[PDB]
């Protein structure tokens, strides 16, 4: 009889991504002066060339071993799902969705207007600046990880999202994960369209487009609601 | 039963309501402060872009966008009027994080130099608006008026203080000129700032009132075309491939 | 920094810095240092770099360690952006006050609209104090002294603090009942109308009727409070004074130039005819922002970043008195690791490989002439 | 992969035309020699689209940000143009 | 001046063209400056006569590299090729599916829900075969002609 | 009308006008009055005004109470 909401699990997922992302914000503090100014210099290589690889491989090995691990534990058998232990594995998915959410808001909000300051205090050198390792290589494949394994916890647990392809937790998950190879477009506006540091030029509509798919969620949350109501809840509490 | 009794099925609902209040507000902090900085963050980020032209105008037209989704979204599916005030709030949060954490934690910029704009009137008076109506026609084009009109009363009680003329070195400055010009933005040199400059076609006094009847007008379209906008993004339909 | 990585030829073709001089190397909080130089406009300017018909003068800095106290061109302050013709020599002085301590490395820079930034040379400056005891004084005309750092600081906190309880207030009056799941169920099951009573219209009414009267009222009070307002000062002014300089009685042309590629040096074969000004010699060759000097006919004693300055990267075939009138043919050698450390080499990589450079060359008695080459840079590989 | 994949499968085609030459002084590239003599009177220097340097130029890293660019554009016009497509599917009939 | 220049209203300026005879006939020659934003402005046309055959022309070009090449025909093997070897391969990944009957039958079977027998294992290990041998063969034709071609501008 | 409501600046740092005469004050219906002038373009022109590559003399008044018979710029028409 373990309480239908883990609170350990959902403390992990807040309390994870909070300490890492301030260790990043102390790193980037600490060695984004004495070597993040000049791209053409030994310790800018060492502090962050060397950061970009390892968070590159460092993300593929967690986004494949998480996602191959969610899909091969699979529940074969949903027919036999009773309805405490969906109400349970409902609770799982929103403390999934609660961990896509801080995510989301680490990598979207922070770290982007983060790197909008970065360009504004300094001279553009390359496409592999500090703040760009940080917000585009860091943040936003750790948010498409979570959303990835969101999608398919809800997709391989939950009955509700069982029997297809949810619509709008496709435009939630993918949506977000085009503004990473957006970036590409960002690259090419700044260096052959855009001349000038302004926030505000068309080359980063992409980036807001995308943004835009972000609230395909609200179409989400009324699934996970129901999904919530439909095993004996909701007839409970509209008593 | 998945509950085992009305109390506990009111407790679950309660968590329930907590863990998806938390949900949408972050998923909304994201998504919206992406779209804001990224459609008006030059003018956002300093004092010496607040001008009475584009400032004015451009804000609330783009920041319109979010809360007339939101309103459309939770207005209609659970009666709850706060749309656009949790969009706002949401926005305002993300930003002075951002400001006093980097804009003067990491590169030293003053707060009073790197502030945003207050938003909060425009998002009461639509959710306000939107609730005693109840219509979306009438929310969109009297509060849509509202939103665009307020933006800059709202907002002149915080830069009053910085439009003080000074004399610097033999010219009228502004004191958000000077702190535009004394604080360096190496990559943010002084002829980006799409700020006014004077018409041979500008009015006796008449900038700042256009500006914010021009930025309503477009509030009204922008609201009317998101709420559609948000009315498709909220469908709960299931693919087979 | 952002200067090695910018195109070595566009580097070469826009902006040419020449004689500097830096007040101070080492400073403390709220000291002044003064950056002034010259900088001359190439004639062949670069046709995807728009003419700097709207040119900013602007120091490059890791951020507000230092504070552009003044700036002026041709002796005129330039706090906004101005209108520089194509061939033209311009003197330009920058005073900074120090605000943050620590080793910066500070740049002159012209931002060009259409164009971007283009870097001049770098020094090292060292500010010594604390953060804390930097001041920003501005005496306004209505007779009030303030201090920039942290003048508004308070209202501003007051007023977006003050909002943002409001919306958090209007937010949690709702937030006291059943938010999401059993409110669904109502509106679904057709009982929207019992969710929304009386006296929640009564409040909606209030909000909105205190928000509008408050707003009114705070933009009262705050007019009569700052009853003398004027708007955000802006615009581009034209009419800047350039250098009227010496035509140079010294004419050099190009015959060939060419760069090793593996290389850390360029050749050049040059035509040199002197009309006068006594017999003359080489001492320096400019590139970008690296001056190659010949030790025997010029030495530097400006304190000219180092990573920059070769004292002896000058070696001219025949370096003798140039008597008036001869004109000498000679191959001249600039070679420095400046070459290869300032990514200059990368003129390979360049869809455009045409060079343009300064010559300064010196009398008997001093005097210094600036002649101003330009030729297309052929790259060797045998 | 289809934005990717152009231009590493065109090199071994136009890899002989860069080789550098010194043409009359200046540097020139072999389609460029190419372009200047076999004139083309409808078809002046000033009209060819291609690249000559920015101030914002990077280093060494013009083809592969193309690349990218191209290749997130072509997934945009791709899932466009499969609805289109699907729209030109249609068996309609028409009375009228 | 082999790029577009800059000139300026109201001034002369000399020019000089050397042009070398490629097609035999009678040729209209005209001098003109093309100007952008603008169009065409034809100068005076002189009308010239080559005599000859247009096979002894030859258009030799010396490289920094030290190689001496005919821009007549310079890399004209290396392109056929290439465009051959590709077209051969989409040729032959069109044919392998063709072999088999191709619309009607097939429209049918999907039509009646059979479209997972059109495809077998077979079908796919050849598929994965064409997609690792084209991406592999791209990279080492890029890698052989960056080999032979170590200095390019 | 219409210059009382141009930015002052704007009406100060555009044209100006010098030594100007009238052939006539007071004309009857079909007579032809002169209006002579010199007008300087400020060097400082400002930058939301373009410079001065197409422009045209234009007489202002309420409408065609008078018609436009000739205008020299420099003599010439
Ligand atoms: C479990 C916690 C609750 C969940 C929400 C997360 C709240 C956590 C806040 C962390 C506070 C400590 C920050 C100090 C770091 C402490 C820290 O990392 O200090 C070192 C750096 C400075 O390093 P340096 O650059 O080498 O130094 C030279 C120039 N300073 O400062 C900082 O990083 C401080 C500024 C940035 C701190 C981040 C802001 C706090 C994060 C808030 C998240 C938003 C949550 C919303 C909730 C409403
Ligand atoms: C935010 C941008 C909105 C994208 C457009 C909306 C999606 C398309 C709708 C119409 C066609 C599909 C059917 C209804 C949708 C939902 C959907 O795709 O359902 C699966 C259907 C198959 O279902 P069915 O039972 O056979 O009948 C059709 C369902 N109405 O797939 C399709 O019809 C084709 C694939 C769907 C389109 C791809 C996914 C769209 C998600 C966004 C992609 C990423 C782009 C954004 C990144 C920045
Ligand atoms: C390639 C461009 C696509 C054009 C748009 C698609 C055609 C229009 C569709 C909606 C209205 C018609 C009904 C469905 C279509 C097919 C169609 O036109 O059917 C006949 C119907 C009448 O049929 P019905 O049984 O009464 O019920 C309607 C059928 N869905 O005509 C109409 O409804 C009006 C005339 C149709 C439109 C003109 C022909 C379109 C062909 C292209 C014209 C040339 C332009 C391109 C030249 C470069
Ligand atoms: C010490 C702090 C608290 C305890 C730590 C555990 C988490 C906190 C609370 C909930 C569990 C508490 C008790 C658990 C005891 C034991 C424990 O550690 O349980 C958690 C999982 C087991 O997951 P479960 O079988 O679903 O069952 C969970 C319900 N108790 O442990 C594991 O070993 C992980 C499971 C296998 C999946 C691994 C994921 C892939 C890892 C590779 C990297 C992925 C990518 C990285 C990022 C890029
Ligand atoms: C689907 C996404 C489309 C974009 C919608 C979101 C807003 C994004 C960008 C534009 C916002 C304005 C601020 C500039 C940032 C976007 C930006 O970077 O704009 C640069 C220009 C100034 O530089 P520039 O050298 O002129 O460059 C032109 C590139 N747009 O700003 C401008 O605003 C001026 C450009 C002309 C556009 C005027 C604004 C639109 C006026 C209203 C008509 C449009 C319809 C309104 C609805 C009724
Ligand atoms: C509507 C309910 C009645 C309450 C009053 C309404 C608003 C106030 C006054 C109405 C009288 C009109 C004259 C304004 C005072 C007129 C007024 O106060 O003008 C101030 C300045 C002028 O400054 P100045 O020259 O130094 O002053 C001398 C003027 N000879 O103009 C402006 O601010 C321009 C007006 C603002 C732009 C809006 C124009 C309206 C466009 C129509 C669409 C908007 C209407 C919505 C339709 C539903
Ligand atoms: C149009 C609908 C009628 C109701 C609104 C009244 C219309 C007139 C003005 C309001 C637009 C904003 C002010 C700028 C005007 C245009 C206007 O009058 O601008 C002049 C100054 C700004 O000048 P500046 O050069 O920046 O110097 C600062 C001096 N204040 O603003 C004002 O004088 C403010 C005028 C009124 C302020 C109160 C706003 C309250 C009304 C708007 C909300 C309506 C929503 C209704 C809810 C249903
Ligand atoms: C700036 C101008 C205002 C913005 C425009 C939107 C305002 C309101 C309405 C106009 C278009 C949306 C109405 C919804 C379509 C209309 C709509 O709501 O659904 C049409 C169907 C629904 O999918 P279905 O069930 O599979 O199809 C069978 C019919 N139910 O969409 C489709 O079939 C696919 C196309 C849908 C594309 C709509 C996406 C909405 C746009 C998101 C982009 C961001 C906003 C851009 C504007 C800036
Ligand atoms: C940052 C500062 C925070 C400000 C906090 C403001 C307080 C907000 C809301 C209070 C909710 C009380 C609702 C009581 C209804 C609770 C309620 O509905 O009670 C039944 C009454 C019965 O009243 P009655 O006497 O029989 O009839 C009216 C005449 N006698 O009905 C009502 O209609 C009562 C309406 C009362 C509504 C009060 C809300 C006004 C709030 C404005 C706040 C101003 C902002 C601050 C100014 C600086
Ligand atoms: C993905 C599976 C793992 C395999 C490795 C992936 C690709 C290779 C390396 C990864 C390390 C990153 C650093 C690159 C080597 C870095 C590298 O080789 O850069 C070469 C040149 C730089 O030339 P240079 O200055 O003379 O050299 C000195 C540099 N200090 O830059 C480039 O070519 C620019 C990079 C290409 C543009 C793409 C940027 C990415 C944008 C994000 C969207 C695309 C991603 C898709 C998302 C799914
Ligand atoms: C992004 C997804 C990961 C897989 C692809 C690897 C990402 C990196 C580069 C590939 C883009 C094309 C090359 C230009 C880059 C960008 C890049 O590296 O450009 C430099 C040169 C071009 O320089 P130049 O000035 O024109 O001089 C010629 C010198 N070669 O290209 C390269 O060095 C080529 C790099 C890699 C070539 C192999 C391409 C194979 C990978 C693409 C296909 C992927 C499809 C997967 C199928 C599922
Ligand atoms: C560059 C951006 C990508 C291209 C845009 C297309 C990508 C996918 C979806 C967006 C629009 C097409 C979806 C089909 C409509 C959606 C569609 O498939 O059919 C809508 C109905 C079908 O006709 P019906 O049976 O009579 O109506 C009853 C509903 N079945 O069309 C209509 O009623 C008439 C309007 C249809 C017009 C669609 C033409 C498609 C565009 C062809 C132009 C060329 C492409 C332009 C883009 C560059
Ligand atoms: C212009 C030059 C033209 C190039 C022509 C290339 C030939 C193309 C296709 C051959 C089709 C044979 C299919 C046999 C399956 C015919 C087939 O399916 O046979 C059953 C086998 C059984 O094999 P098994 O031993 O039991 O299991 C595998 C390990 N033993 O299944 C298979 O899966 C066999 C897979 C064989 C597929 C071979 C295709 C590879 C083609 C690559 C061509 C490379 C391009 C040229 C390089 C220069
Ligand atoms: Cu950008
Ligand atoms: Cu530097
Ligand atoms: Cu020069
Ligand atoms: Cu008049
Ligand atoms: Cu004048």
């Amino acid at each position: 009889e373990a309480p239908l909401l883990d609170k350990k699990w959902l403390t992990f997922a807040l309390a994870i991504y909070t300490v890492f992302y301030l260790w990043v914000r102390w790193y980037e503090g600490v060695y984004g002066w004495s070597a993040g100014l000049d791209s053409f210099a030994p310790e800018f290589e060492t502090y962050w060339m060397n950061f970009l690889y390892t968070e590159i491989v460092l993300e593929i090995v967690t986004a494949s071993i998480l996602w191959g691990y969610l899909w091969k534990t699979r529940d074969r058998n949903l027919a036999a799902l009773t309805p405490r232990e969906e109400l349970r594995r409902n609770f799982t998915h929103l403390v999934w969705l609660v961990a896509y959410a801080w995510a989301i808001y680490w990598g979207a909000s922070y770290f982007t207007e983060q790197d909008g300051t970065w360009h504004q205090t300094i001279v553009r050198d390359t496409d592999f600046t500090p703040s760009h390792i940080i917000e585009f290589y860091l943040s936003y494949p750790i948010y498409i990880i979570t959303g990835f394994a969101a999608f398919i916890y809800a997709k391989t647990r939950l009955p509700f999202f069982a029997k297809g392809i949810s619509l709008p937790y496709l435009v939630l998950v993918v949506g977000p994960f085009m503004i990473l190879p957006n970036v590409g477009l960002n690259e090419w506006g700044h260096t052959f369209w855009f001349m000038e540091e302004l926030f505000v030029a068309p080359l980063h509509y992409g980036f807001v487009i995308f943004g835009w798919l972000a609230l395909a969620v609200m179409g989400t949350l009324t699934q996970t609601f129901y999904s919530f109501a439909q095993g004996g809840l909701g007839q409970s509490l509209c008593e | 039963s998945a509950v085992r009794s009305h109390a506990e099925a009111v407790q679950v609902s309660r968590t329930i309501d907590w863990m998806a209040l938390f949900v949408v507000f972050f998923v909304i902090v994201g998504s919206y402060h992406i779209h804001a900085m990224l459609t008006m963050g030059d003018w956002d980020f300093w004092s010496d872009w607040k001008d009475r032209r584009l400032w004015v105008t451009v804000t609330p037209i783009v920041l319109v966008t979010f809360p007339a989704a939101v309103q459309s979204y939770l207005w209609e599916r659970y009666r709850l009027p706060w749309g656009a005030t949790v969009c706002v709030l949401g926005l305002l949060l993300g930003e002075w994080i951002n400001r006093y954490f980097n804009f003067w934690g990491w590169t030293y910029f003053p707060i009073n130099f790197v502030f945003p704009a207050s938003l909060v009137p425009g998002a009461i008076i639509l959710d306000t608006v939107l609730m005693l109506s109840g219509s979306y026609l009438f929310t969109a084009i009297v509060g849509a008026m509202g939103w665009g009109l307020i933006f800059y009363p709202g907002n002149w009680p915080i830069i009053a203080p910085l439009h003080v003329p000074v004399e610097y070195n033999g010219m009228l400055m502004s004191i958000a000129d000077i702190q535009g010009y004394n604080y360096v933005r190496t990559g943010t040199p002084e002829y980006i700032r799409m700020v006014e400059k004077g018409t041979l076609r500008t009015f006796g006094k008449d900038v700042a009132p256009v500006s914010a009847f021009f930025s309503a007008f477009m509030s009204i379209l922008i609201y009317f075309m998101w709420h559609f906008i948000g009315r498709w993004f909220s469908n709960e339909r299931f693919l087979q491939s | 920094h952002g200067e090695k990585s910018q195109a070595a030829f566009m580097r070469m073709r826009t902006i040419h810095w020449y004689d500097l001089s830096w007040s101070k190397e080492k400073v403390k909080i709220n000291e002044t240092v003064e950056i002034k130089g010259k900088f001359h406009v190439f004639e062949g300017w670069p046709e995807t770099v728009d003419e700097p018909d709207v040119a900013f003068l602007n120091v490059g800095m890791p951020g507000p360690v230092f504070i552009r106290k003044e700036s002026y061109i041709g002796g005129q302050l330039v706090p906004r952006s101005v209108r520089l013709e194509i061939g033209k020599t311009y003197d330009f002085r920058v005073v900074l006050k120090a605000r943050r301590p620590g080793d910066w490395h500070v740049h002159t820079m012209m931002n060009v609209q259409g164009g971007g930034p283009i870097i001049g040379p770098g020094k090292w400056i060292t500010v010594e104090g604390s953060m804390s005891e930097f001041r920003n004084p501005v005496t306004t005309l209505t007779g009030q002294t303030v201090d920039l750092e942290n003048y508004n600081e308070g209202n501003t906190y007051f007023w977006h603090a003050f909002w943002f309880a409001i919306g958090v207030a209007w937010i949690g009056y709702w937030s006291r009942r059943p938010i999401f799941i059993p409110r669904l169920l109502m509106v679904d099951a057709g009982r929207a109308d019992e969710l929304v009573s009386a006296t929640d219209r009564k409040v909606a009414m209030g909000f909105l009727a205190a928000t509008i009267l408050i707003v009114v009222m705070a933009m009262s009070s705050a007019n009569s409070k700052y009853p003398i307002t004027i708007p955000l000062q802006a615009g581009t002014m034209r009419g800047m004074k350039p250098l009227e300089l010496p035509a140079p009685t010294v004419s050099v042309k190009v015959e060939d130039a060419t760069y090793r590629v593996p290389g850390r040096a360029m050749r050049m074969k040059l035509t040199i005819t002197n009309h006068g000004n006594s017999p003359i010699r080489l001492g320096e060759f400019y590139t970008a922002s690296v001056r190659f000097l010949d030790s025997d006919v010029y030495k530097d004693t400006t304190g000219y970043p180092e990573d920059l300055l070769a004292e002896d990267g000058l070696s001219v075939s025949d370096n003798s008195p140039l008597a008036p009138g001869e004109t000498r043919t000679v191959d001249v050698t600039a070679s420095d690791a400046a070459w290869e450390v300032y990514r200059l080499s990368d003129i390979i990589y360049d869809p455009d490989s045409r060079f343009a450079g300064l010559l300064f060359f010196f009398d008997a008695t001093g005097n210094r002439q600036v002649v101003q080459i330009d030729a297309p840079l052929i790259p060797s590989f045998m």
